[PDB]
């Protein structure tokens, strides 16, 4: 799964 | 181009660019 943006 | 649609756990709609491999908020 892709990481969430800040 | 080349994006992924996912729902931020906090309760938001975020997208991940698989063309450059980065995370972004809101539709680009």
């Amino acid at each position: 799964p892709p990481p969430l943006p800040p | 181009s080349m994006w992924t649609e996912h729902k931020s756990p906090d309760g938001r709609t975020y997208y991940y660019n698989t063309e450059t491999k980065q995370s972004t908020w809101e539709k680009p």
